[PDB]
């Protein structure tokens, strides 16, 4: 009955007539609570996964923080208005329309230094919880191969470098046309070259969120 | 944990 | 003609309690019902439309429910500003009628009144009238009965009560009964008693004096 | 936010007319009906009637039919409530209220109210009488009697004595004059060595009294 | 499209982007209106049935006025707040919770004399419509038969008079107990007498809404 | 960072028209969007919550719609009091951003001004300066020209216009020009004219006076 | 309804601090966040920041970061907004607003705004001059001249007169002083039988005048 | 006339 609700947030969101409260690990009425920890207001935050693990220095990356009880029950009604997300000394701005009590969404800002193993702190009004695994990387293209191909496209273009698998999405392009991905990794990005209607040269541009990277020119032979 | 899985799909 | 009946007319509650206020209608009014809150000295403000919908700005601690002839206003997580009078009102048909009101008040430990009696002053007597004041001091709950008996004769129709609002420090009430008489009736009699029954008293307490 | 600004308090003799105004701002006056509501002292709310500002239509409760006249000036966004032939009973706070957008009738917005007191009495200063003590603690006070109109202010020792003071609400007597009491608790031994003066003040008739309360 | 809607009230209830209006007898856009009557605001009332047809002089009868377009579009939203029902010069008070745009319910007031062909006037803000088929009758009991019966009850009691089938409901009673109805008509009300525990005489009391009617005493023989 | 783009920036419409105001958002904000109405000199008030929900008190002539990145604010049956500036605002994430605003004006039948002229008071004169005020009363459209003629000589550079906001009841404008001069220059001359050109007038209307 | 009453207009020198207050009444101050919003003349609304009265937490916009300090006094149910280092650009009306009960941010209730002018010029009281009329309709009014800064408020017959009233926006003269006019249309049928006063009022330097208008 | 049928029954 009252024991249907499994999370602390869902428990305090339960309809008033059921008269439910949270007893450490169960949604239960106060008359049958066996520790002095029963509450209808307090919910401590908790993270268990965060993706992507890293962002380019330019930022713009939107994080996805899964967990529990990220909200705050104000005036007997939950919202994310009290929720704060701190990535080190800067804060990630939350997008409320895509966020909930169990998962948060927020865009990281730009950094100028590399930083590895940075801490993500989340406060929900009652408490804070941490995640010590985030990094600001600086993606680099060391080479491309082959440096030429047919105007038909379909050349399997291999980009090579570091930090090419951060953060949200990779978008390689040539001539303003999309270079469709075959495989992604930290070191190698394979993609098939788009079909141009002219035999001409283009720099291979990689787009990682707000980060932009040019590399070697790619010639389209006839 | 469905919602995390569903979140990270999108 | 449609009669709105609230119950209870008053209740006592500590801060943080879940209060419930009921409202009966004599006829089926669907969900055409509004709740209002009136604090003393101020105009009422809307709490709920359509029996269940909160007005913009009203805390979610409030919720209404019910349909037809029975309605409730629940107040979860009672707050100090929630101590006020609450009214239901039907808007189904003319005349528009309100309920009698429910006064939510601060719950307190029971406290017996300190009774004091005050004979008329000699300066009042030289004016031709006389007043005998009975004071009930710092008591809880609000319900207390006060009865005059001049020379063991139960008076009626010649006294006025007056109650203070609940105190902001100890949450107690204070009452003042006042026996008004002509100077001719005051000198005609001997003993001026003031019986006081209250929950804090094991028996009614009487205070009295004799002229002279 | 909307403003229902009502006119100020009134003091009419019995039989006299009274007209309470209600200027509005924040919305279009003609869009919604305007209720008037009566509240007698210590009593509940009671619907009087309404008016449709757009065409001037009125609907009165049977109880106020013939005695009350609700009108609406669209030229000045103001609603009036006139009560011809006031009776003593008619002493009450009168509210004006905008009708709700709900399908059913309701009072969306409220004015601050207008106290219309009805009394045959003329302005008169209070008659202040001592309440002398007669336990470990003893009580004393001041009967403040037969004054009109309200209010009177009462202090003890010029506001030095505050804790334990109880100034009761005024009671309208049969004569139409108000009467009030103000008491305070003091140490019993402090009666012949401490002086206790109630500072009554009645601004409506520039009346001030400083009766000292002594035991006897 | 716009002629999906059949009543004037439904027509003006259509969403604004559809741009529908009422053209006398049809819901249509303005470019196809061939009378100079196209509107998005005006809806004239119309009655076609009123039940019950009559009420006892004491009134209390709740009428049911079926028809069309009884409402008033204020601020581009219909409600019955402007609706007025006049039974002659007095008004029947509306029950909004049991009323709609096409059907009204209202309790009639008291009359002092009989009245036949009373006119029901209904104004909806834009116009008025009339209905001359209502009567204020004065029900009378001319006699009862039989004048006595067993304490077991079950006697077929015949009440006789006029206007005994006016208003909402009949409630015959005797000795404070219900006399269950067998048949109702203008002139005859048949009912079975309740079982009494006392041998005595009782008046047969008839109740029609707010009207009360007494007649001859009925003896319960032992 | 989220950029709200309203359209149009301003519009004119006759009473009874369907006005529509759109609002593009640079990022997906679901339905986390509010519309506001601002009359001149007053604070804005909420019209719509959640892109489509009316605030308590708002006429049903208003309606909002849209989700994600495009939103509209419809005003069916335009009324004179609808004259205001309208703002959309996203509340999805910091910083909170508003749209550029849409200034709505009610189009009405053309109306010629009532011209009135006001000579300087003598209490103004013993102070050494002088002002001749020209009043143009309740005209539409807003465009009105006023030309001074001192003793039949076209003035320029020594006068300032001031137009009232559109009236919320009759949708008219009013203009106030003021020719300021020193008292020494005021005595030099006799006739003080005020030419008024407007669309409602078949010919320019002139108002004037002479001292004494 | 709720009242957000803001403090009156301010005239600060460039570089100087300024503090706008916002008292609330009608609801519990700690229940909701309080936004502040800037509006430059003829320009749009711009969110400045917010405060949570329960614990005092604040969130400022990037544009106003470091320059704005929002606070909240729960002892008197009022919110303050201080803006240090005023620039010429900072001249604007400042609104305070209660945050909406919706899941997302919004401005539920608004204050009346506070015009904070930024100028090196000093404050000066207005100079009031009559504009007298001379069976149709005729005009009359009140010239309010040479004041700084704005605003000045003008009423007729203590707020009795509304119809025909026309108070024009101020015009900045070549000198640093503003000038304004306020007129009203009346029947020629009126005077000499009604009296007409402009109740000129200038709060920024506490200067008030009520001259009577007629031609004689 | 469907609804008037169900209305008073
Ligand atoms: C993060 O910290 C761990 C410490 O356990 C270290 O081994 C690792 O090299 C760090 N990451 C990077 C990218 O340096
Ligand atoms: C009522 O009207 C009908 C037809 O209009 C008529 O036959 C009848 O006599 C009328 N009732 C009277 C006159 O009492």
């Amino acid at each position: 009955g009252c024991r249907h609700f499994q999370s602390c947030s869902q428990c305090l969101s339960a309809p008033p007539f059921v008269q439910c409260g949270w007893c450490h690990d169960k949604c239960v009425r106060s008359e049958e609570c066996l520790s002095g920890t029963w509450t209808q207001q307090i919910c401590l935050p908790a993270i268990y996964k965060v993706f992507p693990n890293s962002a380019p220095l330019e930022g713009g990356t939107r994080l996805t923080i899964c967990g529990w009880d990220f909200g705050f029950r104000r005036n007997n009604k939950f919202d994310l208005k009290k929720t704060r997300v701190l990535l080190g000394n800067e804060s990630c701005t939350l997008t409320l329309s895509e966020s909930t009590m169990n998962t948060l969404k927020c865009t990281v800002g730009p950094a100028m230094n590399k930083h590895f193993n940075m801490s993500i702190i989340i406060s929900n009004g009652h408490g804070t919880t941490q995640y010590s695994t985030f990094s600001y990387v600086d993606p680099v293209i060391t080479s491309i191969s082959p440096k030429y191909g047919p105007m038909a496209g379909g050349t399997l273009l291999t980009l090579t470098g570091n930090y090419l698998n951060s953060g949200n999405s990779r978008h390689i392009s040539i001539g303003g046309k999309t270079c469709t991905l075959k495989s992604v990794s930290n070191s190698i990005l394979e993609c098939y070259t788009p079909a141009q209607t002219i035999s001409t040269e283009f720099a291979v541009k990689l787009k990682i969120d707000l980060a932009n990277r040019e590399t070697s020119i790619f010639s389209y032979r006839e | 944990t469905r919602e995390c899985k569903e979140a990270l799909a999108k | 003609d449609i009669q709105m009946i609230q119950s209870p007319s008053s209740l006592s509650a500590s801060v943080g309690d879940r209060v419930t206020i009921t409202c009966q209608a004599s006829q089926d009014i669907s969900n055409y019902l509004n709740w209002y809150q009136q604090k003393p000295g101020r105009a009422p403000k809307v709490l709920i439309y359509d029996a269940s919908n909160l007005e913009t700005g009203v805390p979610s601690r409030f919720s209404g429910s019910g349909s037809g002839t029975e309605f409730t206003l629940t107040i979860s997580n009672l707050r100090p500003d929630d101590f006020a009078t609450y009214y239901c009102q039907q808007g189904d048909s003319f005349p528009l009628t309100f309920g009698g009101g429910t006064k939510v008040e601060i719950k307190r430990a029971a406290a017996a009144p300190s009774v004091f009696i005050f004979p008329p002053s000699d300066e009042q007597l030289k004016s031709g009238t006389a007043s005998v004041v009975c004071l009930l001091n710092n008591f809880y709950p609000r319900e207390a009965k006060v009865q005059w008996k001049v020379d063991n004769a139960l008076q009626s129709g010649n006294s006025q009560e007056s109650v203070t609002e609940q105190d902001s420090k100890d949450s107690t009430y204070s009452l003042s009964s006042t026996l008004t008489l002509s100077k001719a009736d005051y000198e005609k009699h001997k003993l001026y008693a003031c019986e006081v029954t209250h929950q804090g008293l094991s028996s009614p307490v009487t205070k009295s004096f004799n002229r002279g | 936010q909307m403003q229902l600004v009502q006119s100020g308090a009134e003091v009419k003799k019995p039989g006299a007319p009274v007209k309470v105004s209600c200027k509005v701002s924040g919305y279009t006056f003609t869009d919604y009906y305007m209720h008037w509501v009566q509240q007698a002292p210590g009593k509940g709310l009671e619907w009087m009637g309404l008016v449709d500002p757009e065409d001037g239509e009125t609907i009165y409760a049977e109880k106020f039919q013939g005695r009350v006249t609700i009108t609406a000036d669209t030229s000045t966004d103001t609603a009036y409530m006139e009560l011809s032939s006031l009776r003593s009973e008619d002493t009450a706070v009168y509210y004006c209220a905008t009708d709700a957008t709900t399908p059913y009738w309701g009072m969306m917005w409220w004015g601050q109210g207008t106290l219309v007191t009805v009394s045959s009495a003329s302005t008169k200063g209070p008659s202040v009488f001592p309440l002398a003590p007669s336990g470990g603690t003893a009580a004393l006070g001041c009967l403040v009697k037969d004054y009109f109109p309200e209010p009177v202010t009462v202090s003890w020792n010029s506001g030095a004595l505050t804790s334990g003071v109880h100034t009761f609400p005024a009671v309208l007597q049969s004569s139409g004059l108000y009467s009030l009491s103000s008491v305070v608790t003091v140490p019993s031994s402090s009666l012949g060595t401490q002086t206790y003066i109630c500072n009554v003040n009645h601004k409506p008739s520039n009346t001030k009294v400083d009766k000292k309360v002594e035991p006897k």
